[PDB]
């Protein structure tokens, strides 16, 4: 949030004059908050757009910014600690099967928002279920790609 | 002529025919370039738009 002004004339504006020209749209793009109109912006000043212009160099470097390095990409992860992390999931599963049975048993059973409405305290087991895939994908995945890749490019 | 026709080689009276063909070695590569395309495969269509 920035904001860059320069004072209005100091009155002699009984006249009615405006304090600026315009020639195009290029200064109405914006709407003045409530706020600065409390403090009386169009009042006693004016407001100025602010803008960017990044050079070739800099932006090359804001990219780098974030880079990491390639000692990490082909680096697998423990393959035990992996395993714990799987079983876990899996007997995590279980629970939100359970329950997803019930909540296809009991809908309609009564009228629709008021489904959602009385569902803010207990967590819907759909949504759970889901997410606990792409979990056991992704990692599975990226896993077995990486071991099988690199079994290649050492010796 | 049988013998001479086919295989068997008669030495110390003995007629052997090969029928153990086991092959197949420990071959990790041929899985490691194939098993490649494939899970890159699985993942291809996962998250594409359909």
């Amino acid at each position: 949030v920035i904001d860059a002004f320069r004072l209005i004339n100091a009155n002699m504006m009984v006249l009615g004059h405006e304090p600026r020209q315009t020639t195009s749209n290029l200064g109405h793009l914006n709407k003045p908050s409530i706020q600065a109109l409390i403090h009386g912006l169009n009042r006693h000043y004016y407001s100025i757009t602010i803008n960017y212009r990044k050079n070739e160099l800099e932006q090359k470097m804001l990219l780098n910014l974030h880079k990491k390095s390639w000692m990490e990409g082909l680096t697998l992860q423990d393959y035990s600690e992996h395993c714990k992390h799987n079983e876990s999931v899996v007997k995590e599963m279980l629970e939100l099967a359970k329950n997803y049975n019930k909540a296809v048993e009991e809908e309609d059973k009564m009228t629709p928002e008021q489904l959602a409405i009385k569902n803010v305290g207990k967590q819907d087991p759909k949504r759970h279920l889901e997410e606990h895939v792409d979990v056991l994908m992704t990692s599975n995945i990226v896993q077995c790609l990486a071991a099988m890749l690199d079994t290649v490019v050492f010796k | 002529d049988y013998a001479k026709k086919r295989g068997w080689v008669l030495g110390p009276n003995n007629y052997y025919s090969f029928a153990s063909q086991q092959q197949k070695p420990e071959d990790t590569t041929i899985p490691s370039t194939e098993l490649a395309k494939q899970v890159i495969e699985y993942a291809r269509q996962l998250e594409m738009i359909v």
